[PDB]
Parts: C-alpha cells; structure tokens; sequence
C-alpha cells in the first residue's frame, strides 16, 4: 500500500 | 523584500519549469480520435504524468525532505488533484499551446464526467484567468497547497507550516510589489486554496462515477487517490 508513491521520493 | 526569500524564490522555481508534460503526450490530444474513451485515456495519461512531475517538484521544495515520511504521503495524496488544477488553470488561462486549452477542454466535458461537476470546475477555470496570474503567483500557490498542514492523515501539522509560512509570506511580499493600488490581491490568491478544497470534495466522487463505468487508472493514480 502506497508504495509506489516512495520510489519517486528517493529518486 | 529580503532576498532570503529570493534564494528560495527562484530556488522554488526552476523547479517548477523544470519539467513540462512531454510531447508525446500532449500532441495526442490532437493525434488521436475523439471518444469517451481516448478523451478518459489522455486526461489519465495526462494527470498520471502530472503526478511525476509534481513529486519532483515537491522533493525540491527547502525542507520536504526533511520532514517524516509517514507525512510526505499524506500531503501528496491530498494536494495532488488541487496541484493538477492549478498547473492547467494556467493552461487555459495564459492558454499556452502546449496544452491545447480549446480542445483539452472537450475530451474534458466528454470524459463521464457529471456535467455537475464539469460545470464549477470551467466556472474556476475562468474564475482564476482574470486574475492573470503570474508564473511565481502559480508556483508558489502550487508549494503552498502541496505543504498544507490542514489535510488529512497529519501528525507533525506543526512543522508543515514552518515551511508552508515563509513561501506564505514570500507570496505575500510578492503582491505589494507587482501590484500596489489594491493591497487586497493577496487574500483573493487565499482563496482560491478553499475553491480547490471545494472541488477535491466533488473530484473524488467524479472517481467513483468513474471506477463505477469501469473507467480505470494508473496504479499511480490508484494509489494517490486509493
Ligand atoms: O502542456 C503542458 O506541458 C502541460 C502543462 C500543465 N499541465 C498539463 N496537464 C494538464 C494537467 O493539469 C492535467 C492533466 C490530466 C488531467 O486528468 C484529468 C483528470 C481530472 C481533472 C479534470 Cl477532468 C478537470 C480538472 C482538474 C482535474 Cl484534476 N481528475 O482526474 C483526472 C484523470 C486521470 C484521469 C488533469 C489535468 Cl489538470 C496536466 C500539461
């Protein structure tokens, strides 16, 4: 849940 | 005032150039064909795109980072819809022709979208022209929304304001210097922050209409909005 979401932040 | 504020100021915004919609993109709302269909399939591509930039934006902004994550979350995922309307409000309003103002509208009005909610939605669209916004009016507003600490699903709100008050008083710095006849413009920007609370209230039932026709989206934009 809401996890694609982080892999944009920690780019 | 204080350039302090100008080593922010145009630090917040060539973050907000720093990326357009790619072209690939946006020459399909004049590329391909006119249904219900390809109209809810581009606005998808569209806001779905939109959302990537906009995390990008967001990441940039003096202290996101810093902030917990189990927050950062919660301001993209409540803000999002509003930082699309605003960036194609500019669109419309400026009508920059990369957006193709005139026919965006359309696949708009077409997309199974209840003419209830299609309607306020093109009477902010006009609304936000005639302020004749500028870039910085709309990028910082864009910050502004994106660290709102009023959301939903916040346990540090107190710390989203320490970064949301000082683009605040930047933004309002800003409209005693472009325009000074009318102190009052400051507090006309402010309201448009709770016309958009307003639509985010109808956007999420313009989704299940949607979710309930079978329209479907991106597991983007199925996570941002649940
Ligand atoms: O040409 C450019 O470079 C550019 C610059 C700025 N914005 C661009 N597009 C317009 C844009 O703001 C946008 C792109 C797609 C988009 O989708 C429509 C939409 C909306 C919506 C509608 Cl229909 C009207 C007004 C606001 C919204 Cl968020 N809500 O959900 C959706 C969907 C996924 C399917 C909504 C918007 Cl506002 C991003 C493109």
């Amino acid at each position: 849940e809401n996890a694609l979401l982080r892999y944009l932040l920690d780019k | 005032l204080t350039p302090d504020q100008q080593t922010l100021l145009h630090f917040i915004m060539d973050s907000y150039n720093k990326q357009r919609m790619p072209q690939e993109i946006t020459n399909k709302i004049l590329k391909e064909e006119f249904s219900a269909e390809e109209n809810f399939l581009i606005l998808t591509e569209m806001a779905t795109n939109h959302v990537q930039v906009l995390v990008e934006f967001t990441k940039k902004l003096p202290g996101f980072q810093t902030l917990d994550h189990e927050d950062q979350i919660a301001l993209l995922k409540g803000s999002a819809v509003e930082a699309m309307f605003l960036r194609s409000a500019e669109i419309f309003n400026k009508k920059l022709p990369s957006g193709h103002s005139d026919l965006l509208e359309e696949r708009i009005r077409n997309s199974g979208i209840s003419d209830e909610y299609i309607t306020p939605m093109f009477s902010f669209y006009k609304s936000i022209g005639e302020l004749k916004m500028t870039q910085e009016e709309y990028a910082l507003l864009t910050a502004i929304v994106i660290l709102s600490p009023d959301r939903q699903y916040i346990k540090d709100r107190e710390a989203v304001e320490k970064l949301q008050e000082p683009l605040l008083d930047v933004l309002q710095k800003l409209c005693k210097i472009h325009q000074p006849e009318n102190p009052q413009h400051f507090a006309c920007l402010l309201g448009r922050l709770t016309e958009l609370r307003t639509f985010n209230h109808h956007h999420a039932e313009m989704l299940m209409s949607w979710r309930v026709n079978d329209h479907k989206f991106t597991p983007l934009l199925c996570e941002i909005w649940d």
